[PDB]
C-alpha cells in the first residue's frame, strides 16, 4: 500500500 | 488476448489499462503475454514470454521482464515513492504427468524515496545498516537483489475446468544468492483437496490453505517489499483486499507535503508526540490460512447449463504476523509477533465461469475481527 | 542583607530569588547568610553562619549548609537530573597581619540521574567502576565525597576598597579523605599584584592569574562537578560565562523525552550513528588564566566624585583542558588535553561601585578565538 | 551546564 | 564384520575399541553395525541400522543412535566436558538408476561444562542470549535441537571399486525445525570427476573438489560443533587432520584445573593480561577445498596384480574460515573471516586395497601454509 | 579439539 | 659517638658495624650521625644531620639520606633481592613548651628483582598494574615514591630521665604525593601515661598503645615494604621480633636457586601443587597494641644506686592484620583479616641504663597465642 | 624478613 493524501485513500500498487 | 482502458476521475488516475496475449496452438512455439497499467500514481507494464517446448522432453522455458514505478503525488515528487523493477528467467521441468518442478533465476531493483517513518519498517532499515531520522521524509534507499527460485508443484486432479476429486499442491521458494543486497528465504505453499461426497459428483468438499515463512539471514530483516498480506477473494473474503495483519505504527513525524485541510497520521504539524497506532496494513513476514468449502449444487439452476456454474457454503480462516516485532519495547501495543490472532469469516459463494475465465461471487461477514480490519462482505474477482 | 524576586517567563522558569544576611558590628557575634534561588528547573539554597571570635585569639570558624537540586524538565523528571547537597566547616587563623591560614572538613552528596552519553563523564564513570550503556538516558549514579579543605591567603595591598600597590595571593585545596566514593585533590591559587605607576597612584598596573589543577588518585578520575570552567566577566572577558574549555562531544544515543519540534545532540532518532562534536561546554581539570589592566584616570569625570569609579585598558588570557583525554582514541576530534589552545581578548572596562558593592561594566572582543567558543563582548557583574 | 529542550536553553547550576 | 582392542598407556587412555557389522546377503534383510571407543578421555558409541527393503520399489530406511561423551580429565571432572547423544531415521528413495535423494529427521543433545573461554565460542554463546564470565571456566549449556536432513546423490561413474571415468556427486544439507534450542542451516557437497586419459584407462585425471556452508537463522549463530575441519588424508594432506583454518584465541583467565608444572594458554596463574592466539585450531562455518590428482600406472609393479594398487600425483587445494569474525574489533589478530588463506600442498600417493578395504599411504609436503597450522607430511587412512 | 593438559595434547573427538 | 666490628660467621655475613656521632654543645650548629651495616647479605648505609637552630625561634631542620642493599645469595644474585634508597628532609616547630609539629618530604626508590610468589604480594603487584607469573622467580619491580610526612608529639611527662607522671603521645603520618608510583597514606600513633602511685612516685602504673593504620589509594594496595610487624621488646615481648600478625602462603612455583640439600616453601621440584601455609611472617596494613606496666620497687637493691634500674610486672597485647585479604577466595586458609587474633603475653622486666643508653632486660611467654607465632621468653635491647 | 636457604635463617632488612 501506498498513502495518497489528496484522495484520502491507500493505494495498492505491490502486486 | 485483449483489452484497453482509459479514464478521467476514478479515485484512481488516468487509468491507461492493458492485458494482451500473443499466442499459438501449434508450430512456432512463443507465449507472450503484456500487462500495462498507468495512473496519477503508478506505472506497471509487464512483458512475459515462455517456450514449452525448449527441448524434446517437453522441458519449458519462461522469462518475464518487470517495471512498477509509484509515486505517492504527481507535480511534486518528494512524497514516498517506490519505483522497482526487474526480470526472471525459470525452467520447469515434468518428470510424473502428475508432478513438475521448477528451477530459476531472479533480478530486482528496488528505489525508495520519502517513505514515512514506522516503526516495522525501520527495524527493518536499521537491520540493513541504514539510520534513517524518524523526524521527517527526507531519506532513501537503493537496493539490488539477486534470487534463485525454486518450487514444485503437483496436480492430480482428475479433471481441470472444475475439480471433483483430488489435490493441488504447489510449493515455491526464493533464496538469495550471494551479491544481493538483501538476504533472505521464502517459502510459500498452496494446497486444495477435493473430496467427493455423491457418486455423481455433484455435492464435494474442498479443504484449502496456504502457508507462507520466510526471514532475513545472519541478522538482516526480510524485506518488507517482500511481505505477506491477507484477505479479500483468494485468500480469507469478507475483509478487504490484503488488509489482514499487523498494522503501522507510525513515529511522529515532519511530512513532505502538508495540507492542513486534508488527514495525516502523527503528522508533527498536527501536534503528534507519541507514536500512534493507524488501520494501514503493512503485512508480515508469516501467514498462515485455511478454508473449508462445502460444495452443493445450485438452490435453482438447471443442470445441464449448470456445468458453468458451482455453488458454496464456505468458512475462512487466516493470520498473518511479523516474528522480529518487540513485544517488549511497545508494551501497550498490540502484539503483532502473535499467530493466534486468528481471523475467522463465513459465507456463500458462486464460482461462476464467464466465455473467458472463471469468476466467483461471493458473500462473507468476518465474525472473528480484529481492530483496524476492513470488512468487505461483497466480494468478486476473477 | 535584603533582597526578594519571583517571574513570569524570563527563559528560566519561577525565578524566587533571595539573598539575606542577619549581621552585627559587635556584640552578640553571629554573621549569617542565605541565598535562595527556586526555578522551573533548579531549587538552590545555601545557608552560612560564621563566628569571628571563636576564641580570645581572633580566630575565627565558618559553617554552610547547602542543597541544589537541578532536574531538566518540568513533569515528567525522567531526563538529566543532578541533586547535591552538603556542608562546610572550617578554622580561620590569623597570624601574620598581610596573612591567614584555614582548615576544614566537607561532606558532599551528589546524585545523577539520566545523563546524556557523551565521552568524557563516561570516561570518569568508567573509571569509577561504573559501566552504563552509552545507547540511552537510562543511567544512574550517587556518591558520598568527604574532603580536607585547606588555603592560604596574603593581603599585603595598602588599602582594600580600590587598590594601589602590593598584592593578594589565595591558594585553596582539596583532598578527599578515606571513605569517600570519590577520591581526588585539586587546588587553585589566585594572584593579583598592583603596581602604582605616578606618585600620585591614579594610573596602576594590574597583573592577575588564576590556575587550577586537580586529579584523581590511585587510577580515579576527577569527579566532572569539581572541573574547572573560564570566561566570563571574572576571568576571560569576551567570553560567554564558563563556555571556554574543552566542549562536550556525544555518543549516539536514544533521548529520553524525545520531541522531534526541537533540537537535539547525537539523538538516534534523528538518524545519529557516529559521535558528534558540539558547543556543550563541560570544563576541564586543568585552567590557567591570566589578565593585564592598565588602570588609568577616568577618560572625562571629575576627580572629586572618581573614588567611587575606576577605568582600565586590559587584555585577558585563558585556557581550560582535561588531562587524561584520549588524543588517539579520538584522532579527527580535538585535543582537549593541549594546554596551548589559549584564548585572548581585550577590552576596555569601568569598574564603577553602587552603593552596596563594586561593579564592572565591560567591552571586550575576543580575538583568539577556537570552534565552540561562545562570544559575550559586553559584559556586567557585581 | 544542563541543558533543557523546552526552552531551547542551557541552564548554569554547578555555581 | 569384527574389530577389538584395550591398552595400556599410548597417548590416550584404556582404549576399548570395537567396529562390527551384522549383516546380510539375502533373506532377513537387516543391516546392523556398530562402533564402541572408551578412553580415559572419552566413551563414543554408536549403533547402526537399515532396512534395504523397506517397500517393494527398493526404498531404503536408515536409523542411527549415538552416545559421545567426553571428559578433559576425569577424576576431576570440573574441567572442559562435552557430552552428546542423538539419533537420526532417513528414507532413501532410488529414482534413475544413477541417482538417489534422502530426507529424514535428527535429534542432537549437548552438554558442556567448564568450557575454556575463547573469542568465536562465546561470540557464538552471546548470540544463543547466554553471558558466561570470560574470567573462568565456571560455566555451562545445555541445548536439545531437531534437525530435518536432506541429499542428493549421483553416482554415474562406469565401475565402483577403482573408478576410471565419470563423476560422484553428493549434496547433503540440514535445516532445524522448529522448536529446537539451535537454529541453522548446513549444506555440504562433495564432487569427484574421472577422466581417462588412454584408451586402457590405466592413466587417468581426477578432479576433486569439497564445499561447505552454513549459518545461523534470525541473528543466531552456528553452532560450534557443526564447524567444518580441514586437513589430513580425506581432504587436503600434508597438514594435520582438521588442523586447517581458524584457529582460538583465548581470553585470560583462571584455569579450573591447574598445575604449574604444566603447561597452559593464557591462564591468568601464568601472568596473562590480554588475550593471545594459539595453535589450537577451532574450524569455521565455511569451507571450500579441492584436489588435482594424475593417476598413473605404477612406476614398478606387474599388471596382473595392480588391479588392487593404484598411484597418483596430487595437488590439494584448501581453506577454512568463520563468516562471523569481526576484523575490526580485533584489528592486530588475523582475520578468520578472509577465504583467501588457501592452503596448498602437494605430493605422491599410493591408493592400496587391503583384503578388507582401500588404503590410502601419501607422502606431501605443504608449500602454501600459515602460522599455527601443522605440518604431517605422512599419511596413511582407509 | 578436546585439550587435555597432563598429556600435552590436543584430544579430537568431535567425529 | 663510637663503634665498629666486623666478623667471620655469625650466621650473618662480614658484618662490617658502625655506629657514629659528630655532635656539639653548643657553637657551630651541626648534629651529625652515621649507620653502617655490611653483610654477604646486605649493605645499609644511613647518613643524617640536623640543624636545632635553623632560625631565630628555635625552629630545626632535619635531613637524612639512606641505602639499603639485600641480596639472599652471594655469587649468583638471580634469588629474591630488595634495594632501596632516599632520603628525608623536615622542619620541626616548637609552639607550646609541651609539644612540636613537624612537616617534610621524602622520596624512595625500591628495585626487586626474583621475589618468591605469595598471595599478599601479589595481590599488592597486581593491583598496581603488574602481573607476574606465580609459577617461577622469574620477575622485577621498580618504583620511585614521593611522601609528604607530618607528625604532632607531645611531651608533658614531669622528668625525662625515667618518668613518673604524665603522657607523652607521638602522631606521625604520610601521604603520597602526586607524581609517585605508590599511592598510600599511613599513620601511626604511639601513646604512653604514666600514674605515680605512691607519694614518692617509686610505684608506678604505666599505660601504652601504639595504633597503625594504612592503605592505597583509588584502588591501590598499600605498599609491602609499609608494612607494620609486631612482636619483641619495643612492642609485644614474649615474642621473636616483628613475627607477630599474617604469614606468607605461596604459590607453587620453581625456585630460581635450588638445591635439594636445603629446605623450601611450595617448591615445585619438591612436588608442591597447592599453595601452602608457612611461618613467614609478611607484617599487615593495620596494628594495634597495649601494654600494662606495673613499675614497683626493686625487689632486692639499695636506693642509692636504684636511679639507674626500674623493675615491672608487665602484659602486653598486640594484633598485626591486612584489610584488604579476601577470607572468601581462600576459605580453609586463616582469615588474615581479622583484628580480633589478639596475642597476649605476660612477664617481669629490668629496665637497667648502661653509662651510654637504657637497657631493657626481660622475660615474658605468651600465653595467647596462634599457629606460626615465634616465641622469644628472654628479650633484651637498647 | 628475607629468606636466605645457604643458612636455614630469615633474615631482617626493612629496619
Amino acid at each position: 500500500f501506498g498513502t495518497i493524501h489528496k484522495r484520502r485513500f491507500r493505494y495498492w500498487f505491490c502486486g | 488476448s485483449f483489452n484497453f482502458g482509459i479514464g478521467y476521475g476514478t479515485e484512481s488516475g488516468v487509468s491507461f489499462q492493458a492485458g494482451v496475449q500473443q499466442d499459438n496452438w501449434l508450430g512456432t512455439g512463443y507465449a507472450v503475454g503484456i500487462n500495462g497499467t498507468k495512473n496519477d500514481y503508478q506505472t506497471y507494464a509487464e512483458l512475459s514470454v515462455t517456450n514449452p517446448y525448449f527441448t524434446v522432453d517437453g522441458v519449458s522455458l519462461g522469462g518475464r521482464l518487470f517495471y512498477n514505478d509509484f509515486q505517492a503525488d504527481d507535480a511534486d515528487l518528494s512524497d514516498y515513492t517506490n519505483k522497482s523493477y526487474g526480470t526472471d528467467v525459470t525452467l520447469g521441468f515434468p518428470i510424473n504427468e502428475y508432478n513438475s518442478l521448477r528451477a530459476g533465476l531472479g533480478y530486482v531493483h528496488n528505489s525508495l524515496s520519502n517513505m514515512q517513518p514506522q516503526v516495522a519498517m525501520w527495524r527493518y532499515l536499521y537491520s540493513m545498516g541504514e539510520h534513517p531520522s524518524t523526524s521527517d521524509q527526507d531519506n532513501s534507499f537503493k537496493t539490488d537483489d539477486f534470487t534463485f527460485n525454486y518450487g514444485w508443484t503437483y496436480n492430480k486432479l482428475d479433471r481441470g475446468y472444475f475439480p471433483t476429486d483430488g489435490s493441488r499442491v504447489n510449493l515455491t521458494g526464493k533464496v538469495t544468492i550471494p551479491g544481493s543486497d538483501n538476504e533472505y528465504y521464502k517459502v510459500t505453499l498452496d494446497t486444495a483437496t477435493y473430496v467427493p461426497i455423491d457418486d455423481d459428483h455433484k455435492w464435494v468438499v474442498l479443504g484449502r490453505t496456504r502457508w507462507g515463512y520466510g526471514d532475513g539471514l545472519g541478522g538482516k530483516e526480510m524485506p518488507f517489499y517482500e511481505n505477506f498480506y491477507a484477505g479479500g477473494s483468494s485468500t480469507v473474503r469478507g475483509f478487504q483486499s490484503n488488509t489482514i495483519g499487523p498494522k503501522a505504527v507510525y513515529f511522529p513525524h515532519q511530512a513532505s507535503n502538508y495540507d492542513p485541510d486534508y488527514d495525516y497520521e502523527c503528522a508533527t504539524q498536527d501536534g503528534a508526540k507519541d507514536l500512534c497506532k493507524s488501520d494501514d496494513a503493512v503485512g508480515g513476514n508469516a501467514m498462515a490460512v485455511a478454508s473449508l468449502e462445502f460444495i452443493t449444487p445450485t438452490p435453482f439452476i438447471s443442470d445441464k447449463y449448470a456445468n458453468s456454474v458451482r455453488t458454496s457454503f464456505f468458512w475462512d480462516m487466516g493470520t498473518v504476523w511479523d516474528t522480529n516485532w518487540d513485544s517488549s519495547q511497545y508494551s501497550g501495543y498490540p502484539d503483532y509477533s502473535d499467530p493466534s490472532n486468528i481471523r475467522m469469516s463465513a459465507g456463500i459463494a458462486l464460482q461462476w465461469m464467464s466465455p473467458l475465465g472463471p469468476l466467483v461471487f461471493s458473500y462473507a461477514q468476518p465474525f472473528k475481527k480484529y481492530d483496524g480490519d476492513k470488512a468487505e462482505q461483497f466480494q468478486f474477482n476473477i
